[PDB]
């Protein structure tokens, strides 16, 4: 396992991750 | 007016258990999904409250003490009690709190009263159109100097004798915050004959009071002259403390759950 | 943009790679605000626009206590002939809540209207009204001439002239000259009674019962604006939601406690609070030996203005 979208209202901000998850099956 | 009822005497104080009794919503604020701690005059969970009765040769109306707070429950059919009355002294030399409901609106009056030894509400003829609705008034001879009135939003509520197990449930919170009152009530029916039923209740808020005196005793206003008895009807009488409810919400708001920790 | 990764980095050259040189944040458009429900208050109409009033002497105070005042029939309406305000202009007498305020409703002549001032002395200064030296109130005055005034005299008010000895300010003396003066309309402007009402101001400790000002503009939805209705102050988006508010619960919360939306204390609709936009400003650009060219990246979210 929105609790993002609440935080992110309070100015804490949640960088998204350079490596996707399309791209993490592909290289397992 | 001056003089008590012929049933008038003293009945034996007996005690029952409120389940989930206590609990109401604390203010204004809205959450839903959410888990919610706060702390107030509450109820306490499992606790003792004092159990109350009237009949047709048997009427009790003690004064108990409104000072740490009180918790109403009412399990009635044809809702005979209409209300209570607030007072330090209970006499004219003070202000003191007026509460009457006619099952249409509630008369709230702060003025000063000269109350009677046995106040009553008249009520008779009830062959064509009796309504339930009271005819003379015997609580106070005179008022003057009033220092607050107001008139709540009408509302309906079946005032129709019934036979059999209790139906009507009436739920009261009176609380004084910081000199001012705040009003909670709550009805829904239920099938009770005597004790109180397994389940969950949230009480919403009716009437905020800016009254501002201060009042260490209560009395019960029944029925709604030494000849004329009471009807069959029951109430209850809790006492508030400063417990710590987490109350559950759903996705509608409503409180489903509430948990108060000192037992277990 | 360049120039602002040398600022960043506190260097002349760059050296290839995405840095975070600023942040940016989008400024509110106007301000909305809401008050409950104006309409149908409790006028002023019971001491002003009644029938028969008392004499001078007779004066009944009304308490005014528990309500909303409003303030600006009196000035705007110009149906009064003149009033004398003191300590504060008719205009910010809206503006202020007070605590208690009394209503003095009398009837003077055309002559006497000079006569009510704080700290001076007359007939019916000295003999039956008089106001205090400390007295910041705020009186109006209109014409009964074409109500009160009756042939050879009206019998209620009956101007009692004599008295042994001067009233105190602020006292009613009703013990039962007498020998009416004429009140018929034929008399000149002097002559003929005015209707009097003195407003009465206490300001205590004590919460004011009394309510300010009442003010309401348009509401504006899906854009950044400062947004007050009664309760709370703050600047965000304001979106209407499917959420189902009690009629006794007003403000909502977010799982951290912070409030998500507001219900309209006029009408009935319930509108979520979002925080305007904002984040952080990245720049894209290569070495300083390479180009001068760069690249903004607004983190997080989408470009509406373009």
């Amino acid at each position: 396992t929105d609790l993002i979208c609440a935080q992110k209202f309070n100015g804490l901000t949640v960088l998204p991750p350079l490596l996707t998850d399309e791209m993490i099956a592909q290289y397992t | 007016q001056c003089v008590n009822f012929t049933t008038r005497t003293q009945l034996p104080p007996a005690y029952t258990n409120s389940f989930t009794r206590g609990v109401y919503y604390p203010d204004k604020v809205f959450r839903s999904s959410v888990l919610h701690s706060t702390q107030d005059l509450f109820l306490p969970f499992f606790s003792n409250v004092t159990w109350f009765h009237a009949i047709h040769k048997r009427f009790a109306n003690p004064v108990l003490p409104f000072n740490d707070g009180v918790y109403f429950a009412s399990t009635e059919k044809s809702n005979i009690i209409r209300g209570w009355i607030f007072g330090t002294t209970l006499d004219s030399k003070t202000q003191s709190l007026l509460i009457v409901n006619n099952a249409t609106n509630v008369v709230i009056k702060v003025c000063e009263f000269q109350f009677c030894n046995d106040p009553f509400l008249g009520v008779y003829y009830h062959k064509n159109n009796k309504s339930w609705m009271e005819s003379e008034f015997r609580v106070y001879s005179s008022a003057n100097n009033c220092t607050f009135e107001y008139v709540s939003q009408p509302f309906l509520m079946d005032l129709e004798g019934k036979q059999g197990n209790f139906k009507n449930l009436r739920e009261f919170v009176f609380k004084n915050i910081d000199g001012y009152f705040k009003i909670y009530s709550k009805h829904t029916p239920i099938n009770l004959v005597r004790g109180l039923p397994q389940g969950f209740s949230a009480l919403e808020p009716l009437v905020d009071l800016p009254i501002g005196i201060n009042i260490t005793r209560f009395q019960t206003l029944h029925i709604s002259s030494s000849g004329w008895t009471a009807g069959a009807a029951a109430y209850y009488v809790g006492y508030l403390q400063p417990r710590t409810f987490l109350l559950k919400y759903n996705e509608n708001g409503t409180i489903t759950d509430a948990v108060d920790c000192a037992l277990d | 943009p360049l120039s602002e990764t040398k600022c960043t980095l506190k260097s002349f050259t760059v050296e290839k790679g995405i840095y975070q040189t600023s942040n940016f944040r989008v400024q509110p458009t106007e301000s909305i605000v809401r008050f409950p429900n104006i309409t149908n208050l409790c006028p002023f109409g019971e001491v002003f626009n009644a029938t028969r009033f008392a004499s001078v002497y007779a004066w009944n105070r009304k308490r005014i206590s528990n309500c909303v005042a409003d303030y600006s029939v009196l000035y705007n309406s110009a149906s009064f002939s003149t009033f004398k305000c003191y300590g504060v202009s008719p205009t910010k007498l809206n503006d202020l809540c007070f605590t208690n305020v009394y209503a003095d409703s009398f009837v003077i002549r055309g002559d006497e209207v000079r006569q009510i001032a704080p700290g001076q002395t007359g007939n019916i200064a000295d003999y039956n009204y008089k106001l205090p030296d400390d007295f910041t109130g705020c009186v109006i005055a209109w014409n009964s001439n074409n109500l009160d005034s009756k042939v050879g005299g009206n019998y209620n008010y009956l101007y009692r002239l004599f008295r042994k000895s001067n009233l105190k300010p602020f006292e009613r003396d009703i013990s039962t000259p007498l020998q009416s003066y004429g009140f018929q309309p034929t008399y000149g402007v002097g002559y003929q009674p005015y209707r009097v009402v003195v407003l009465s101001f206490e300001l205590l400790h004590a919460p004011a019962t009394v309510c300010g000002p009442k003010k309401s503009t348009n509401l504006v939805k899906n854009k950044c604006v400062n947004f007050n209705f009664n309760g709370l102050t703050g600047t965000g988006v304001l979106t209407e939601s499917n959420k189902k508010f009690l009629p006794f619960q007003q403000f909502g919360r977010d799982i951290a406690d912070t409030t998500d939306a507001v219900r309209d204390p006029q009408t009935l609709e319930i509108l979520d609070i979002t925080p305007c936009s904002f984040g952080g400003v990245s720049v894209i650009t290569p070495g300083t030996n390479t180009s001068n060219q760069v690249a903004v990246l607004y983190q997080g979210v989408n470009c509406t203005e373009v």
